[PDB]
RNA sequence: GUGGGAGAGGGUGGUGGAAUUCCCGGAGUAGCGGUGAAAUGCGCAGAUACCGGGAGGAACGCCGAUGGCGAAGGCAGCCACCUGGUCCACCCGUGACGCUGAGGCGCGAAAGCGUGGGGAGCAAACCGGAUUACCCGGGUAGUCCACGCCCUAAACGAUGCGCGCUAGGUCUCUGGGUCUCCUGGGGGCCGAAGCUAACGCGUUAAGCGCGCCGCCUGGGGAGUACGGCCGCAAGGC
């Protein structure tokens, strides 16, 4: 189940819309792929860049550690 | 087992070019398989063989009943003093020669150190790389030029014998073989006030070749490093020197240039 | 010596070895083990065996300072990772969580020459 | 063989006491396919037995065959021009093999002058516990799991 | 011209985190590290695991693409400024104002070099170890910056540029419209006609044509010799 499929509507240029961003990344604080987010390029690009942007504010983790052996 | 020659033309060649007679006296460094140790012996007066190999010795100690003159000497020739070899063995032929066909990382420091045993012998006669034997035998101002020459410039004036083919050698090199002479000249070819200080200058202007005399001088020197300050009187000490290298320059602008050293 | 009753495991788990640190939630490094202490020299220092000798080791020599339950985190991407967790929780403390922290570089400095040609 | 997986022949059991492990015992003494004389020295062994020892011979046989039947050996192994003794679980067929071939080879080993009272003696003294096909059981058992590093090599 | 679009195109300042290495502490016991297996090496002056604080240099993990930009060489963190190229739409302005281009001028990966800075990591040369009678431990220039040289490559699509005509199918990037689809531009894979010695190319031609430029005339000798020009030199034409 693609990431897109489980929201609604939302805007990507808001790099401040924190609660959508934290969906967008994964088990660990790295960005999905478009095969797991279901978007296009261009917005896989932009979605990024945003992404980017939030994590120098802080509000995005650059990594984290994940809960397995 | 390295790469063994096993041409008898070229083998009867080479030992021609050592010069090997009835006055004539034989060293053998690693005899090895026995061929060239065969072409020497029997032409040879006394031939002392230096090997450290366990059983390459033995064997061919079998083979060499037929030889009277095989003084063979189970040691390692760097480890082992050869003073005394000349006192010994050297009563039947007072003449010295070194013929050698082994693989080159032991021939070459082997080589090296001999010439700073310091043991007056007349000459030396073996087997190495061409490129190897193009940065032995070097011109100034050449590709091949480095500090290789000018520490042989001092014992020595050389030139390839007679160029290898790769064939004669069982598993066949891909470079070219090519072996040189190296016959002791009488003394030092320049003099000098320190030999050891003129080894570290010419290590010094040759440590990184590309760069200026004055920039190999400022950096690579350890007493340069003392003096980096006072470099300012190295570069006055210079004469007729301007933005030089190390290629560039020969050996009496070296040996000058070292006296010079001494003075500062 | 310590007693605090809850502190945390670290097992770097390497190529040529893995080591086993049990440490108070203040990072306090109160012992620690080692493939080499068992007495494994050389190759036979990072197999999965030594790793379980090391866990088991290390949880002994823990429980003397009465160390129950902790919370492992683990490093290196070494063969005996999943061999030394399961020693460990099958040792007879209680372990919390299970998680990985393996450092990973962020394109930072040039590595070794085996490690390169990175895709 | 690289094709089959070679069958089992299948052992008739001994008429004395309807048990094919005892023909497999007769067997492994056999040498020079004297049949006649391994069956005499086996029954020669089993009066020693049913003299000394109460119980009938057979549970001797089998508690001493049970006793010496090993779990862990090792296969020499070829991983990087190294020879690593790795440790391996047996099956059923190669532990009775084993088993009896290395009872019958202890028993030889014995002093004694007549082959039935090395047989018995072997037997009862395995059945016990103890001897020289116990002795090589347990070296084999310990030599395997001793350098149990190697055993991630599955095979 | 007007109205929009995408982009690691370039230059200048600013600063975000993860490593690596040192320094300062707290605790910590005997190894750490390394290999096909080992040795060198480090560690009782308490190493390696680990917690915290600080310094410094270099490079930007996932996104990431068989993707995009550029005339090539090349270009990946993020922010802002100054700029280069390009696509679509409206058909609004001009009236042939165009193509190519001997010399000239400029740009030109990596490695070298001069004059000054910087140096975490890697690492020519070099110091060690060892075995298969390459590989592991250290380390200099160099890789980093400013200015000035050097002008070389499997600098390759081994395919000069511009324009026109000649079946399609499929996957992508980016626009526009009336939005199952039409219509442009860019990047791949099959394949009509055709071409080729063959392999193969095929609307991004190696097809059919036109214009201009640069080269080829058997293999060595030889990119050598002499002469000339350009560089501090190595060297380049």
């Amino acid at each position: 189940a693609k990431v897109k499929a489980t929201l609604g509507e939302f805007d990507l240029r808001d790099y401040r819309n924190v609660e959508v961003l934290k969906r967008f990344l994964s088990e660990t604080g790295k960005i999905l792929p478009r095969r797991r987010t279901g978007l296009s390029a261009k917005e896989q690009r932009i979605l990024a860049k945003t992404i980017k942007r939030a994590r120098i504010l802080g509000l995005l983790p650059f990594t984290e550690k994940l809960v397995r052996k | 087992g390295q790469n063994f020659l096993i041409d008898t033309n070229i083998l009867n060649r080479i030992v021609d070019h050592a010069e090997v007679t009835e006055k004539t006296g034989v060293i053998e460094i690693g005899p090895g398989i026995g061929a060239l140790t065969e072409q020497l012996a029997k032409r040879a007066k006394k031939v002392v063989a230096f090997e450290i190999d366990q059983r390459l010795l033995p064997i061919l100690k079998d083979t060499l009943s037929p030889y009277e003159n095989v003084t063979v000497i189970h040691q390692d020739v760097l480890k082992a003093d050869v003073k005394s070899v000349i006192e010994e063995q050297f009563q039947d032929c007072d003449e010295i020669m070194v013929v050698a066909n082994l693989p080159y990382y032991v021939t070459t420091p082997i080589i090296m150190k001999l010439l700073e045993e310091h043991l007056p012998l007349k000459g030396i006669v073996v087997m190495l790389q061409k490129e190897v034997a193009e940065r032995m035998a070097a011109d100034p101002s050449s590709k091949e030029y480095g500090s290789l020459s000018i520490a042989v410039q001092f014992y020595t004036e050389a030139k390839t014998v007679m160029i290898v083919p790769k064939t004669v050698f069982v598993p066949q090199p891909n470079v070219d073989s090519a072996v040189i002479r190296l016959i002791l000249r009488d003394g030092p070819a320049v003099d000098v006030e320190n030999e050891s200080f003129f080894f570290q200058l010419i290590k010094a202007s040759f440590a990184q070749r590309r760069k200026t005399l004055l920039n190999n001088l400022v950096n690579n020197l350890p007493e340069g490093k003392a003096q980096k300050s006072t470099i300012e009187q190295v570069l006055e000490e210079t004469n007729i020197d301007g933005k030089r290298r190390g290629e560039s320059l020969s050996i009496e602008e070296f040996a000058a240039l070292s006296n010079g050293l001494y003075k500062a | 010596k310590r007693q605090v009753a809850s502190g945390r495991a670290y097992i770097h788990a390497s190529y040529n070895n893995t080591i086993v640190t049990i440490t108070d939630p203040d990072g306090n490094p109160i012992t620690w083990s080692s493939g080499g202490v068992i007495g494994y020299k050389g190759s036979r220092k990072g197999t999965p065996y030594a790793a379980q000798l090391a866990a088991l080791d290390a949880a002994k020599k823990a429980m003397a300072y009465g160390m129950q339950s902790v919370d492992v985190i683990v490093r290196g991407t070494g063969a005996g990772r999943e061999q030394a967790i399961r020693a460990l929780q099958a040792s007879g403390l209680q372990v919390k969580s299970i998680v990985d922290d393996t450092p990973v570089p962020h394109n930072g400095c040039r590595p070794k020459k085996k490690f390169r040609k990175a895709s | 063989a690289r094709r089959r997986r070679a069958e089992v022949r299948q052992l008739q059991p001994d008429l004395v006491y309807g048990d094919v492990l005892v023909t497999a015992f007769i067997n492994k003494i056999m040498r020079d396919g004297k049949k006649n004389l391994a069956a005499r020295i086996f029954y020669d062994a089993c009066k020693i037995i049913q003299e000394k020892t109460g119980q009938e011979p057979l549970k001797v046989f089998k508690q001493a065959v049970e006793n010496v039947k090993p779990r862990m050996e090792v296969r020499s192994r070829r991983v990087g021009g190294a020879n690593y003794q790795v440790p391996m679980e047996v099956s059923p067929r190669r532990q009775q093999s084993l088993a009896l071939r290395w009872l019958v080879q202890a028993a030889n080993q014995r002093p004694e002058r007549r082959a039935a009272v090395r047989i018995a003696h072997e037997l009862m003294d395995a059945a016990e516990g103890k001897g020289g096909a116990v002795k090589k059981k347990e070296d084999v058992e310990r030599m395997a799991e001793a350098n149990r590093a190697y055993a991630h090599y599955r095979w």
